[PDB]
RNA sequence: GGUGAAAUUCUUGGAUUUAUGAAAGACGAACAACUGCGAAAGCAUUUGCCAAGGAUGUUUUCAUUAAUCAAGAACGAAAGUUGGGGGCUCGAAGACGAUCAGAUACCGUCCUAGUCUCAACCAUAAACGAUGCCGACCAGGGAUCGGCGGAUGUUGCUUAUAGGACUCCGCCGGCACCUUAUGAGAAAUCAAAGUCUUUGGGUUCCGGGGGGAGUAUGGUCGCAAGGCUGAAACUUAAAGGAAUUGA
RNA sequence: UUGUUGGUCUUCAACGAGGAAUGCCUAGUAAGCGCGAGUCAUCAGCUCGCGUUGACUACGUCCCUGCCCUUUGUACACACCG
RNA sequence: AUCAGAGUGGCGCAGCGGAAGCGUGGUGGGCCCAUAACCCACAGGUCCCAGGAUCGAAACCUGGCUCUGAUACCA
């Protein structure tokens, strides 16, 4: 199974996608706060919003 | 009209040089005319270092490396941008 | 489909200091297929780090082949020495020149090996030359002097201390320093020992290696 | 307790075959293949990372806790780097829970090899 | 490469010129 | 498995994968270079043998023996021809799978001749530095390969030294490169493509608008494919080189 | 008069939110609502203005259609509809 | 002579009772500056003819019709 976890968007580093859509942030999970990683959000996003993620280990990478 | 002094390859006072087969299409290019490029790159990328230097059972166990030579032909290497198009001025640039 | 096979311990021989090596599992002896006997030839890659319990030689993949088994204890003798492949492609570089020997020798005991050796030449101090090559002629005192060395130093009585001229690097500082009045060649090692032939059981032999 | 993963993980697929330290016995070998239903996704990282939590579970009721990884491209003849899912492989089984003893890479490299496929112009597309 | 396949056009009919005149032989 | 995606293909007579070993034939990665050797084509695993070779060194020898070359001759990638050997891989032709309006193609699969080797032929390549060879003069510089000479100052070297490794300087000889006109050129560019209307060092080959045409014919060489030699009628006002501005 | 237009009674069609395609739009905006003027003896389903009610979404990108500048190739210059 | 086979959109074919299409051409739109390709629709039909059986037929049985292929041996 797999439970949905909770993330905070830490920094907000771009914008991918064909048509730029597509915003590529860095999450920060708030049960371990020591494990960031990648992530694409679909949707106006600033400094400060939290994620739930249906699966945590997904990690987007560079200019994705 | 010629559009560099060296032809295009490296090549002087030799006759023949052995070609090597592209890493992309296979396509024959002569030894000295291929994009030749060595990439010592990791084994995985620092995002997803630590959750394997975590799962080491050794202490200061060090990940190794990937080394490869990789060679293109003109097309892949103009094609896939690791050379790309420069000026006619900054074409004389070898550094 | 798993409740069908037993467990074994592997066993080292004593001239590696920590022991042990791990642990294989066979299927539950069946009459023609009998594990035992019917298998007795498997082969293992241990690395010698976890033979020594030093990290500065997590290279030199050991080679392990089982001569015996002994009641859920597989008895292994030494099979083959090689690199690790990020050892060996680190030190091939541009700009430097690399030398190539091997031999084909025998041991006191009739064991057929051959020995790879592997050298680069070495930059000085305030060199202010972009590269370091030999000229084909060095190259060639060196090859010879490396295989003179490596077949005046194996044929010694057993592979026992044959290992353990390998095993503290023995061979290797020995050819550095033997040519040093032609170039001066760091990072000089046995890269590989296959061994050529294994001539029969000596059942004795084995328990004299072991433990 | 150990165990030996070669990871083969070409284009178009990846494989997950762990066996005993001589590589003589198959305990649970899962291909990228089995997790997806497209052939043109097998070689994702979906697929690969799928394929290692499925071995993971497989082993960890084998009694194995730490695998020694030996990682493979295609080798011979064709490309000497590993496909997109052998990241993800590795990834996924640290992260799963197992411990990593030691990581290397097997890809065949030729000293010099046979000709390769498809003449003396190349794949042209 | 229409001027190295014009030559094997020119090939080809000379040969068959040829075998026209070796056939009146 | 293969691909953008698929299909042909293999597969519970277990494919793909893993491990140890054997056989076979081909290839010689990395090192590997604005580096070497060779008349060019070309030559990259070790060791041994055989003859050959350039450069350097020289207070050795001969004494003009030289340069370039009709005739004539050696060598000459790949493909190709004939016959043995071999036959891994890749693969003209061919058979299928796709794509497409069609697709006798590009893409994928299976493959024949071939690719490898021996004996005999063939004699052609963008066989290119698109630049024949010998000689002289002419500008600056730093690298680099071979040899030699001269330097103190250090080696995990060496009964001490000498020497080998490195540093600095110089001279011959190579492959090249960088900067610059006082030069040349239609320019691109070139330290030789300079020393040309202020035109003459020697010699061989070869061009005379575009096509027709490397065609016809005759000769000659070849087993053959073809090679060398090589027109005319007719036709046509441009074809072409370098650079500029636009699109 | 092939009904100018406005009234009265009567007649009660298609149309069940529309295939491929395609247009305009970023705040008092879109859309909804009506009013004025032009035309004008009479005729506004149009155009040009005006207020009224008043949002969804985005705060990007170069994927499609194009535009500007640079580098590059060119056998194009009526210029790739070459 | 007897028998097996085929008749379904203007053409070639598929259709397992619940019952009508495929492909190609036709007409009208779309895409394009335009033409082909390509996209969307709309119109097409005595399922060869007559019976019967059957919840139910172009199909199953029978009978008549038109075209194809066949066995036709000892003198
Ligand atoms: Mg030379
Ligand atoms: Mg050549
Ligand atoms: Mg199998
Ligand atoms: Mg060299
Ligand atoms: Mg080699
Ligand atoms: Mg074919
Ligand atoms: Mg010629
Ligand atoms: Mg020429
Ligand atoms: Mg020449
Ligand atoms: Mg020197
Ligand atoms: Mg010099
Ligand atoms: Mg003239
Ligand atoms: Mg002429
Ligand atoms: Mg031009
Ligand atoms: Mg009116
Ligand atoms: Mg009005
Ligand atoms: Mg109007
Ligand atoms: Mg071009
Ligand atoms: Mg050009
Ligand atoms: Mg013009
Ligand atoms: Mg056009
Ligand atoms: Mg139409
Ligand atoms: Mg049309
Ligand atoms: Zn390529």
């Amino acid at each position: 199974d797999t439970q949905v976890k909770l993330a905070v968007v830490v920094k907000v580093m771009g914008r991918t996608g064909s048509r730029g859509q597509v915003t590529q942030v860095r999450v920060k999970f708030l049960d371990d706060q020591n494990r960031l990683i990648m992530r694409n959000v679909k949707g106006p996003v600033r400094e400060g919003d939290i994620l739930t993620l249906l699966e945590s280990e997904r990690e987007a990478r560079r200019l994705r | 009209t010629f559009k560099r002094r060296n032809g295009g390859r490296n090549k002087h006072g030799r006759g023949h040089v052995k070609y090597i087969r592209c890493s992309n299409c296979a396509k024959c290019c002569p030894k000295d005319k291929a994009i030749k490029r060595f990439l010592v790159r990791n084994i995985v990328e620092q995002a997803a270092v630590r959750d394997v230097q975590e799962a080491c059972v050794h202490d200061g166990y060090v990940l190794p490396k990937l080394y490869a030579k990789v060679h293109h032909c003109v097309s892949c290497a103009i094609h896939a941008h690791i050379v790309r198009v420069r000026s006619r001025e900054n074409r004389r640039n070898r550094e | 489909p798993f409740t069908k096979k037993q467990w074994y311990d592997i066993k080292a021989p004593l001239l590696f200091t920590s022991r042990n090596v791990g642990k294989t599992l066979v299927s539950r002896t069946q009459g023609t297929k009998i594990a035992s006997e019917g298998l007795k030839h498997r082969v293992f890659e241990v690395s010698l780090a976890d033979l020594q319990n030093d990290e500065d030689q997590a290279y030199r993949k050991i080679r392990l082949r089982a001569e015996d088994v002994q009641g859920m204890n597989v008895l292994t003798n030494f099979w083959g020495m090689d690199f690790t492949t990020d050892k060996l492609r680190s030190l091939v570089r541009k700009w430097q020149t690399l030398i190539e020997a091997h031999v084909d020798v025998k041991t006191t005991d009739n064991y057929m090996l051959r020995m790879f050796a592997i050298g680069f030449t070495k930059r000085r101090p305030n060199q202010v030359k972009r590269t370091c090559y030999a000229q084909a002629s060095q190259i060639r005192q060196i090859r010879r002097k490396m295989v003179e060395i490596m077949v005046n130093q194996a044929a010694s009585c057993d592979l026992k201390e044959l290992v353990n001229k390998f095993i503290p690097e023995v061979i290797g500082k020995e050819i550095e320093k033997a040519t040093s009045s032609i170039f001066p060649l760091q990072n000089v090692y046995v890269r590989k020992v296959k061994i050529l032939k294994a001539p029969k059981f000596d059942l004795g032999k084995l328990m004299e290696v072991h433990g | 307790v150990f165990g030996v993963a070669h990871i083969f993980a070409s284009f178009n697929d990846t494989f997950i075959h762990v066996t005993d330290l001589s590589g003589r016995e198959t305990l649970v070998r899962i291909t990228g293949g089995m997790k997806v239903k497209a052939d043109r996704d097998e070689s994702s990282p979906y697929a690969a990372m799928l394929a290692s939590q499925d071995v993971a579970t497989r082993c960890k009721e084998l009694g194995i806790t730490a695998l020694h990884i030996k990682l493979r491209a295609t080798g011979g003849n064709k490309t000497k780097t590993p496909g997109p899912g052998a990241q993800s492989a590795l990834r996924a089984l640290a992260r799963s829970g197992m411990k990593i003893g030691r990581i290397e890479d097997v890809t065949p490299v030729p000293t010099d090899s046979t000709r390769r496929k498809g003449g003396r112009r190349g794949r042209r597309l | 490469m229409r001027a190295k396949w014009k030559k094997k056009r020119m090939r080809r009919l000379k040969r068959k010129r040829r075998k026209m005149r070796q056939r009146s032989k």
